C-alpha cells in the first residue's frame, strides 16, 4: 500500500555498495538493507522474553528476568539466565537500535531530507549504552547492570536506588532534570502553536506568523520565531541524557558512596570555613 | 487522471462487484458457522 | 473513591485515543492511491475522516483539507514493475522529467501573504531596511558547485522580518536569467563558498523565478527540491566523486 | 556602526515592527525593546513588546511576595551575614503549619509562619498567569488550547497543597519551601506510601513524561530536517500541503509505520501534554484518599 | 583530460594525479583531528600500553 | 473510498477474528470449572 | 458539514454495540451475584 | 460563529450522558449502602 | 470591546454551573448530615 | 508501459497467468494439505 | 480486482501464517499434559 | 523500453528455465533434504 | 512471472531460512532440561 | 551472478560465521555448571 | 552489464570461476574448519 502522492517518490537505490538487492517495500514499511536486518533482530528478540521464562521462573513479562552477570567473574561470561543468556540479548537490542537509525539513511540518501535523524536516536544509542557497556567493564565484571523487565528493573531503581543517599544531590542528574521538565515545557505551547487559527473558535479567518508575534510576545517576553522552538524541541529531548550519562559515568564507578555526602564540598571554603551558620549552625 | 465527484466508487452500477465478492459471502457462511459450529457446541461441556 | 474503579474510565476513554488521534493525523495524504491513479488497497484501521471547513489566512477560498489529491501535475516514471511494490525509473535523465529525488507541485497563483498587505520573501533590493555603510562588507562573493568548480556569484540577500531570517541566496549569472537555491545545505568557511549538492554545470536547469522579487507558492516546490534531486543519484560511479560525496562529517 | 553579512546562515535584522492589532491594547506596551544583535544569525533577535497589563503583573507581584516570603525565611538562620546566605542558599529551609495544626491560620512567624504568605500571593500569580496564556490568544483571534495544557498542568497544583490538605486537614500535607527542602519531600511521598511503583497513576504520569521526549527528539529534528525545502514555516504547510509534508510524511510511515498531518503533529504533541500532570493530578488525588501504601495496592490490584 | 562519460581520466602521466587527490578531498580528516584522534588519547590508550614490564613480577 | 476491500482479508482480517478469539480464550480456558484441555485424566 | 456518518455508523456506532457490550459483562461477573448460567459445577 | 454547531452540539452531547454518567454510576454501585442489584438472598 | 462574549456563553458558561456544582456535590454528598441517597436506614 | 485509472494494476493477463498461478500455492499447501498434517494430530492427542 | 502479489507472495505473505503458526507451536509445549514430545524422561 | 503482454520481465522462454530451475528446485534441494535429515532429527531426542 | 530470478531468488532463501531455522534453534535451546548439552546439568 | 560473490560472501560471510561464533560464546562458555578454566580457586 | 539466461548472471563461465573457488571449497574447508574442531569439544568437557 502507498499514498496518493507516493507516486513520484518511488525510486531504487539509497543503499550503498552492492546494488538494490535489499530495498523491497513490504507494505507501509521500509525493508532496505537494514530492513531485513531488523527483521532478523525483531524475530529473535520476542523469544528473549520467553527464554528465562523457564529458567528464572514465570512466563509472564511481569516478572520475567534474564539477570546481568555477577560483579567479579571478570572480563568474560557468566552463568546463563543470570548473565550468559543476558549477554546475548544486548547485541540484538543494540544490533537492532543500529539497524534502524541507519536504515533511515537508505531513505535519506534515497530522497534528500536531512541527516539530523540518524542522530536523535543516537542520544538514545548513547543513553541505553551507558547502562550496558559504559559501566560494568571496569569496576569488576558485567554485574553492574539493570534487568530488562518491566517490573523487575522497577524494584531495582528505588528501594535499590539509595546507594548514593539521595540522587537529587546529584547535580548533573538534577541539571539533566533542569533539562527534562523543560521538554514538555516547550511541547505544550508548540504542540499548541499550530492548532487554533483555522480552528480559532469557529469561522474566523486564519492567523499568520504576525499573530504568533502578538500572542507569544504577548506571553513570556521571548519570541525566537517558529524555527526557534524546533530549536526548542530538539533542545529538551536529547540532552537530559548526556547530563544523566554524565550523572553516572562518575557515579558508582568513582562514587559508589553517598551523593548526599557531596553537598559538604560546598560548605568548605576558607572564608566561611570554621563557621556554622544556619540550619548547619 | 483519477475520478470525479462523490463518490466513484460509488457508483451505480459499481457498488456490487468488490464490496460483495469477499464481504458478503465471506461473512454469511462465517455466520452460518456461528450457527453451525455453535449449535453442536451448545451442549458440551455445560452438562457434566 | 475506591481501590478499583478509576483505571476503567481510562482503559476505555483512552483505549481509543491512538484511534481518534491517528485519523486526525491521517487527514492529508489519504486516501491511499495506487501507482497510477487508482482507489488503492485501502486506508487502514484508522481510516481518513471527512474533512471540516477550513478558513484561509488571506481569503484563498474554500480549500478543504484533505483537498486536491488527484493527478494534476506531470509525473514521468517508466513503470518497471507493473506489480505494486518494485520501484520505477524515469525516462531519459531523471533531472528533466522531474521524478525520484526532485519533487514539486502545482498550486494556485497567489503567493504566501502575511498581514501587512504585502508578500513574504523579498531581496535586499526590495527592502531598504538594512544596508552597508561601515568598514568593508561582504555581500558579493564567488561560489563553487559539487563538481568542485566555480558556479557563479552571489551579491544579495532575500530578507525576512517576522522571523528576521533568510531563505534564498540569489546568483548573478553572466546574463541575468533568474535562478534559485536553498539555505540550510550551505557550508561556507572563508572567502569562497562550497555547495556539495549540484555540479556547476547544472544550475541553469533551476527555474528562473518568474519574478526576481516574488516567490509564488507554486514556484516554491522545485526551487527547493532540485538540490534534493542531486542527493540521491549523485554520483555514479568512480574516482573524484567517491572522495567528495562520501566520507565528510557535518 | 553597521550590521555585517557573514558566511552561511543567513540573517537580516528588523527595524520597527510588532505584530497584529484587534482586541489587544495600544498605550500599554512599553518602548521598542533594545535588540540583542550579538551573533543573532541562528534564531531571532528582538526584545519586546509585552502586554504589561493587570492580567500579567498580578503575577509579577504575587510571584514576588511568593519570592520574598520564603526569602525572609532564607536569611533567618544564617547569622545575619552575606557569607552564610549564598553559602546555604539551599541548605536553608521552611515548612508549613505542623502535621498537627492544619485548618487554623493562628500560627505566628516562627515555627511555621512564612508559608502562609508566599502561596497566598502565588495563588493569584499562577492563577493570574493561567490567564496570560488563555486570553492573549483572544486579543487576536486564535484559540484557548495554550492554557488548556495549563489547566491540566495546574491539575497537579490542584492536589499537592490545595484539595487534599483541606478535606483531610493539615498543612504539612503541603509542600515545604526551599531548594532542597522539597527534595527531601519528593522521596517522602515515595516511602511513606509504600513506594509508588505499584501506583500506575503516579507511574503513568511518568509514562506521560517519557512521551515528551519520544515526541520532541524528532520534531526538533525533522522540522529542522525538512527546512531546506519549506517545513520551517508551520503557518503554510497544512491546508496548502507543501513538499515538507512529502519529505516528512513519507519519511516516518516507511520507518515506524505511520505518518501524520501537518496539523495532527500538534494533536499528539498536546495529547502527551494535557495528560502528564493531569494523570498526575488524579494519580496524586488517588494517593491519600484511596490506598496509601501502594505496595499494599499493586499486589491486590496487580498480582491478586 | 575528459572521457565525456564522466569527470575523470584513465592514466596519463601529467595533469592527472598531479595536484588533486592529496590536496583538497580528505583535508578535513586532519584538521578535525589533532583534537579528536589526539584529545581522546591522553588517559585511555596510555592506560593500557605501559602494562608490559611493570605488572610482570 | 471510506471502505475498500482487497487487502484487509489477507493480512488483517485473518488476525481480526483471531484477535477477537484470543482475548476470549485465556479466561474460559482458565475458569473455575471449564478449561477443557489440560484435564482429561482424572 | 464538519461531521460524518459514513464513518459514524459504518464502524463507529457499529462498534458502539460491541464496545458497549462486554464492558459490564466482566464487571457483572465481578459483582458476586450474577453468573446466571454456570450449571457445570452445581 | 460562537462555537461549532454541526460538530460540537451533537457528537459531544454524548460525553454529557457518557463520561459524566459513567463515573457517577461507578460510585453509586460500589457504595456499601447501595448495591440494589445485589439484594436477592432474602 | 476588549475581551469576548460569544465564547463565554456556550462554553465558559460551564465554569459557573457545572465545575461549580460537580465539585461541591461530592462535598455535600459525603456529608452524613444530609445523605438523601445515603439515608436508606441509619 | 504506464497506467492511469481503476483498477489497474492489475491487470490481464498479468493477473491471469500470474496471480492465479501463485496464490493457490499459498491457499492449498496450507488449506487441504494442512489437513494432511491433521493426520498425526486429530488422534494424537485430544483423546488420552 | 486490484491487489498485488509478485512482491507480496515471496517475502510478505509468508510471514502471515508464519505469524499464525509458529506463534502457537510454542504454547502446545508449555502445557504439562499436551506437550506431545516434552515429557519423555518421566 | 518496457513492453506490453504477459508478462515482463521476463522472459520467454523463462517460465520453465528461470521460474522452475531456481524456483521449483527449492521444492527439492531442501524439501526432500529435510525428509532425509529428519531421520537423524525426529528421534533426537523426543524420546527419553 | 515478474518477481526476481537473477536478484531475489537465491537470497530470499539464504537469510530467510536463517531467519526461520538458526533462530528457531534458540527455542529448542530454551530448555535447560532437554538440550543436547544440558542433559547432564539436570 | 546469481549470488554476489565479492559482496554477500567475502566480508558478509566472514561475519556470517562471526554470526554464530560469539553469541554461543555466551552460552557454552557460560552455563552454570561447566567453566573448566574459571574455577581454578574453588 | 547483464544477459538474460540462467544463471546469466551467472556468469558462465564465471558462475563456475567465482562460485567454485570461494563457494565450493568455501563450504568444504569450512566443513574442515568447524567440524574437525567438534571432535575435541564433544566430550571435553560437556561430559561433567
Ligand atoms: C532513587 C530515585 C532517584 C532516581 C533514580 C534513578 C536511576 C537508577 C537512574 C536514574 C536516571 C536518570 N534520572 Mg533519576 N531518579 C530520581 C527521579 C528522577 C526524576 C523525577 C522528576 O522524579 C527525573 C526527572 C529523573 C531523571 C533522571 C535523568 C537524569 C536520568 C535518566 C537517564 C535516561 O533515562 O536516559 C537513557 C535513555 C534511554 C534508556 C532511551 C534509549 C532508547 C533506546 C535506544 C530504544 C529502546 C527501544 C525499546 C527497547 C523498544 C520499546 C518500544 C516497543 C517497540 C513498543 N530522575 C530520584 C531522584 N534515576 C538514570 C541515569 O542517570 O543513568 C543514565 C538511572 O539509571
Ligand atoms: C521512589 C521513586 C519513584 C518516584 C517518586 C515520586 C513522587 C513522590 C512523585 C513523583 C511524581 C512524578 N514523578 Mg516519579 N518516581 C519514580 C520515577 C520517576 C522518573 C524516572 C526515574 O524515570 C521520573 C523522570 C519521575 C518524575 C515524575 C513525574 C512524571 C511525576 C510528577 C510530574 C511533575 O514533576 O510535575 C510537577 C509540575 C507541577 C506541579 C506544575 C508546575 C506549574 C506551576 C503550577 C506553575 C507555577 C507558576 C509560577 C508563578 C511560575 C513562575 C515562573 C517565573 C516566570 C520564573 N519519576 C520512582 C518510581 N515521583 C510526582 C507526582 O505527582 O506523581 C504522579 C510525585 O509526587
Ligand atoms: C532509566 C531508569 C530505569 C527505568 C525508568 C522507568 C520509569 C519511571 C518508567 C519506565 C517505563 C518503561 N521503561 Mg524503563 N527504566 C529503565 C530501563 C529502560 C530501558 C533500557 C533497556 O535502557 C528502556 C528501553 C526502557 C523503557 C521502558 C518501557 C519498557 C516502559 C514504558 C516506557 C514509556 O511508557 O515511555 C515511552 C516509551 C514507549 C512508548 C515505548 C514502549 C515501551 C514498551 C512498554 C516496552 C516494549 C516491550 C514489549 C512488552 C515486548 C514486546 C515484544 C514482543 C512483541 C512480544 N526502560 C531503567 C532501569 N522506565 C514506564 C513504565 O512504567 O512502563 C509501563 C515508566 O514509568
Ligand atoms: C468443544 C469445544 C471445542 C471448541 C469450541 C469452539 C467454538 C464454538 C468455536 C471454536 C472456534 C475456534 N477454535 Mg475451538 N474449541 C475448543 C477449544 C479450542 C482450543 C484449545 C485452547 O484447546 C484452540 C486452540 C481452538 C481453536 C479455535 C480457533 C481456530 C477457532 C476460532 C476462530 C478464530 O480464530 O477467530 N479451540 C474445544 C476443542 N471453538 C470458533 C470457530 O472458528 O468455529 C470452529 C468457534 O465458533
Ligand atoms: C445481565 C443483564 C443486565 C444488563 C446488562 C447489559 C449489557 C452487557 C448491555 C446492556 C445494554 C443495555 N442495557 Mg442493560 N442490563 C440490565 C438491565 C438494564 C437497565 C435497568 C436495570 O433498568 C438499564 C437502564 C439498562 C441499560 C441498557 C440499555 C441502554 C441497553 C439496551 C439497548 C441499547 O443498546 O442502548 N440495562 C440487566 C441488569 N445491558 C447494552 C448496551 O448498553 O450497549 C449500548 C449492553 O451491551
Ligand atoms: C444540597 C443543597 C445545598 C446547596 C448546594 C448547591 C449546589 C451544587 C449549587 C447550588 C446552587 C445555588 N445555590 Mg445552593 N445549596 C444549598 C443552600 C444554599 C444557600 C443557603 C444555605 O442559604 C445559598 C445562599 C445558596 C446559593 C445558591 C444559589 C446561588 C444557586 C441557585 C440559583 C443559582 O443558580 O444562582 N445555596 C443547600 C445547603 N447550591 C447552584 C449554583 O450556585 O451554581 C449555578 C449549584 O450548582
Ligand atoms: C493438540 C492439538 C490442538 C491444536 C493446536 C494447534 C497448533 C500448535 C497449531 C494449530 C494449528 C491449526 N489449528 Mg489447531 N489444534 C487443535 C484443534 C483446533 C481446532 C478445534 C478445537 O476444532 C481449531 C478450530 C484449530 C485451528 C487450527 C487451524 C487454524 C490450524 C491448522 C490449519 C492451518 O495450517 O492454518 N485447531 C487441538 C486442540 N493447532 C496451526 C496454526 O494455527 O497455524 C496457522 C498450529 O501451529
Ligand atoms: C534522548 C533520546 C530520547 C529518545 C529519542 C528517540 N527514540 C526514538 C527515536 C528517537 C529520535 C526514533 O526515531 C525511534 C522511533 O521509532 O520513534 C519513536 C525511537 C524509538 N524509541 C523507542 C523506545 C524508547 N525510546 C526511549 C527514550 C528516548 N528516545 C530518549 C528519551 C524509551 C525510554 C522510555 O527510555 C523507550 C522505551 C522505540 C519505540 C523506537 C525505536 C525503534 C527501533 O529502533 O526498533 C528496533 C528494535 C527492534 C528491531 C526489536 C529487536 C530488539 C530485540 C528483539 C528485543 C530487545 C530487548 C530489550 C530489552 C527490549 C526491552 C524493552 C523494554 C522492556 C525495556
Ligand atoms: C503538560 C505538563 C508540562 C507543562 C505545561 C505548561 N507549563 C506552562 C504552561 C503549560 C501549558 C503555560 O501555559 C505556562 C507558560 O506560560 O509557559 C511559558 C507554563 C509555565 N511553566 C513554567 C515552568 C514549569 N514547567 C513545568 C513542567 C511542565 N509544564 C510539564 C513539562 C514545571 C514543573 C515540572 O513543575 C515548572 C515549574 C513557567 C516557564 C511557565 C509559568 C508562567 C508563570 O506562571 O509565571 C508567572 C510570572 C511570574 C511569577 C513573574 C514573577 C517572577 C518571579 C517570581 C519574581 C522574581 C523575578 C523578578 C524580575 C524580580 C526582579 C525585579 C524586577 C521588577 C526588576
Ligand atoms: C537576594 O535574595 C532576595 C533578597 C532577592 C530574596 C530571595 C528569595 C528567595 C531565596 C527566593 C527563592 C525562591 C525559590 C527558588 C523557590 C522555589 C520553589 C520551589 C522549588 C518549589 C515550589 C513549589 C510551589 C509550592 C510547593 C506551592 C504550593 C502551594 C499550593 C499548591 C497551593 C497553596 C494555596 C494556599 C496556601 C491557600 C491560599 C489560598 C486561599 C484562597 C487561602
Ligand atoms: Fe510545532
Amino acid at each position: 500500500a502507498l499514498l496518493s502522492f507516493e507516486r513520484k517518490y518511488r525510486v531504487p537505490g539509497g543503499t550503498l555498495v552492492g546494488g538494490n538487492l535489499f530495498d523491497f517495500w513490504v507494505g507501509p514499511f521500509y525493508v532496505g538493507f537494514f530492513g531485513v536486518a531488523t527483521f532478523f533482530f525483531a524475530a529473535l528478540g520476542i523469544i528473549l522474553i520467553a527464554w528465562s521464562a523457564v529458567l528464572q521462573g514465570t512466563w509472564n513479562p511481569q516478572l520475567i528476568s534474564v539477570y546481568p552477570p555477577a560483579l567479579e567473574y571478570g572480563l568474560g561470561g557468566a552463568p546463563l539466565a543470570k548473565g550468559g543468556l543476558w549477554q546475548i540479548i544486548t547485541i540484538c537490542a543494540t544490533g537492532a537500535f543500529v539497524s534502524w537509525a541507519l536504515r533511515e539513511v537508505e531513505i535519506c540518501r534515497k530522497l534528500g531530507i536531512g541527516y539530523h535523524i540518524p542522530f536523535a536516536f543516537a542520544f538514545a544509542i548513547l543513553a541505553y549504552l551507558t547502562l550496558v557497556l559504559f559501566r560494568p567493564v571496569m569496576m569488576g565484571a558485567w554485574g553492574y547492570a539493570f534487568p530488562y523487565g518491566i517490573w523487575t528493573h522497577l524494584d531495582w531503581v528505588s528501594n535499590t536506588g539509595y546507594t548514593y543517599g539521595n540522587f537529587h544531590y546529584n547535580p548533573a542528574h538534577m541539571i539533566a532534570i533542569s533539562f527534562f521538565f523543560t521538554n514538555a515545557l516547550a511541547l505544550a505551547l508548540h504542540g499548541a502553536l499550530v492548532l487554533s487559527a483555522a480552528n480559532p473558535e469557529k469561522g474566523k479567518e486564519m492567523r499568520t506568523p504576525d499573530h504568533e508575534d502578538t500572542f507569544f510576545r504577548d506571553l513570556v517576553g521571548y519570541s525566537i520565531g517558529t524555527l526557534g522552538i524546533h530549536r526548542l524541541g530538539l533542545l529538551l529531548s536529547l540532552s537530559a541524557v548526556f547530563f544523566s550519562a554524565l550523572c553516572m559515568i562518575i557515579t558508582g564507578t568513582i562514587w559508589f558512596d553517598q551523593w548526599v555526602d557531596w553537598w559538604q564540598w560546598w560548605v568548605k571554603l576558607p572564608w566561611w570555613a570554621n563557621i556554622p551558620g544556619g540550619i548547619n549552625g | 487522471a483519477d475520478k470525479s465527484d462523490l463518490g466513484y466508487t460509488g457508483l451505480t452500477d459499481e457498488q456490487a462487484q468488490e464490496l460483495h465478492s469477499v464481504y458478503m459471502s465471506g461473512l454469511w457462511l462465517f455466520s452460518a458457522v456461528a450457527i453451525v459450529a455453535h449449535l453442536a457446541v451448545y451442549i458440551w461441556r455445560p452438562w457434566f | 473513591d475506591l481501590a478499583s474503579l478509576a483505571i476503567y474510565s481510562f482503559w476505555i476513554f483512552l483505549a481509543g485515543l491512538i484511534y481518534y488521534l491517528q485519523t486526525e493525523n491521517m487527514r492529508e495524504g489519504y486516501p491511499l492511491e495506487n501507482e497510477d491513479g487508482t482507489p488503492a488497497a485501502n486506508q487502514g484501521p484508522f481510516p481518513l475522516p471527512k474533512p471540516k471547513t477550513f478558513i484561509l489566512p488571506h481569503g484563498r477560498g474554500t480549500l478543504t483539507v484533505p483537498g486536491p489529491e488527484s493527478e494534476d501535475r506531470p509525473i514521468a516514471l517508466a513503470r518497471t514493475a507493473v506489480s505494486e511494490g518494485f520501484p520505477h525509473a524515469p525516462t531519459g535523465d531523471p533531472m528533466k522529467d522531474g521524478v525520484g529525488p526532485a519533487s514539486w507541485v502545482a498550486r494556485r497563483d497567489l503567493p504566501e501573504l502575511d498581514g501587512h498587505g504585502h508578500n513574504k520573501i523579498k531581496p535586499m533590493k526590495a527592502a531598504a531596511g538594512f544596508h552597508v555603510s561601515a568598514g568593508k562588507n561582504p555581500i558579493g562573493l564567488p561560489v563553487r558547485g559539487c563538481d568542485l568548480e566555480i558556479a557563479g556569484k552571489v551579491v544579495d540577500i532575500w530578507v525576512d522580518i517576522p522571523e528576521q531570517m533568510a531563505r534564498f541566496l540569489e546568483v548573478e549569472l553572466k546574463d541575468g536569467s533568474t535562478r534559485l537555491l536553498p539555505m540550510q545545505m550551505v557550508k561556507v568557511q572563508s572567502n569562497r563558498v562550497h555547495v556539495n549538492a549540484l555540479s556547476s554545470d547544472l544550475f541553469a536547469g533551476i527555474p528562473t523565478i518568474k519574478s526576481p522579487t516574488e516567490v509564488t507558492l507554486l514556484e516554491e516546490d522545485k526551487i527547493c527540491g532540485y538540490v534534493a534531486g542531486g542527493l540521491m543519484y549523485a554520483a555514479p560511479k568512480r574516482k573524484s566523486v567517491v572522495a567528495a560525496m562520501l566520507a565528510e562529517y557535518a | 556602526a553597521e550590521y555585517q553579512n557573514i558566511f552561511s546562515q543567513v540573517q537580516v535584522r528588523g527595524p520597527a515592527d510588532l505584530g497584529m492589532t484587534e482586541d489587544v491594547n495600544l498605550a500599554n506596551r512599553s518602548g521598542v525593546g533594545p535588540f540583542s544583535t550579538l551573533l543573532g544569525w541562528f534564531g531571532n533577535a528582538q526584545l519586546g513588546p509585552i502586554y504589561l497589563g493587570s492580567l500579567g503583573v498580578l503575577s509579577l507581584f504575587s510571584g514576588l511576595m511568593w519570592f520574598f516570603t520564603i526569602g525572609i525565611w532564607f536569611w533567618y538562620q544564617a547569622g545575619w551575614n552575606p557569607a552564610v546566605f549564598l553559602r546555604d542558599l539551599f541548605f536553608f529551609s521552611l515548612e508549613p503549619p505542623a502535621p498537627e495544626y492544619g485548618l487554623s491560620f493562628a500560627a505566628p512567624l516562627k515555627e511555621g509562619g512564612l508559608w502562609l504568605i508566599a502561596s497566598f500571593f502565588m495563588f493569584v500569580a499562577v492563577w493570574s498567569w493561567w490567564g496570560r496564556t488563555y486570553l492573549r490568544a483572544q486579543a487576536l483571534g486564535m484559540g484557548k488550547h495554550t492554557a488548556w495544557a495549563f489547566l491540566s498542568a495546574i491539575w497537579l497544583w490542584m492536589v499537592l497543597g490545595f484539595i487534599r490538605p483541606i478535606l483531610m486537614g493539615s498543612w504539612s500535607e503541603a509542600v515545604p519551601y526551599g531548594i532542597f527542602s522539597h527534595l527531601d519531600w519528593t522521596n517522602n511521598f515515595s516511602l511513606v506510601h509504600g513506594n509508588l511503583f505499584y501506583n500506575p497513576f503516579h507511574g503513568l504520569s511518568i509514562a506521560f513524561l517519557y512521551g515528551s521526549a519520544l515526541l520532541f527528539a524528532m520534531h526538533g529534528a525533522t522540522i529542522l530536517a525538512v527546512s531546506r525545502f519549506g517545513g520551517e514555516r508551520e503557518l503554510e504547510q497544512i491546508a496548502d500541503r507543501g513538499t515538507a509534508a512529502e519529505r516528512a510524511a513519507l519519511f516516518w510511515r516507511w520507518t515506524m509505520g505511520f505518518n501524520a498531518t501537518m496539523e495532527g503533529i500538534h494533536r499528539w504533541a498536546i495529547w502527551m501534554a494535557v495528560l502528564v500532570t493531569l494523570t498526575g493530578g488524579i494519580g496524586i488525588l488517588l494517593s491519600g484518599t484511596v490506598v496509601d501504601n501502594w505496595y499494599v495496592w499493586g499486589q491486590n490490584h496487580g498480582m491478586a | 583530460a575528459d572521457k565525456t562519460i564522466f569527470n575523470d581520466h584513465l592514466n596519463t602521466n601529467p595533469k592527472t594525479n598531479l595536484r588533486l587527490w592529496v590536496a583538497f578531498q580528505m583535508m578535513k580528516g586532519a584538521g578535525w583531528a589533532g583534537g579528536v584522534f589526539f584529545g581522546t588519547l591522553l588517559l585511555i590508550g596510555f592506560f593500557r600500553v605501559v602494562g608490559r614490564m611493570l605488572p610482570i613480577q | 473510498w471510506m471502505i475498500f476491500d482487497p487487502r484487509r482479508v489477507f493480512v488483517a482480517q485473518g488476525v481480526f477474528l483471531f484477535l477477537l478469539a484470543v482475548m476470549i480464550h485465556l479466561i474460559l480456558l482458565s475458569t473455575p470449572s471449564y478449561n477443557w484441555l489440560e484435564i482429561s485424566a482424572a
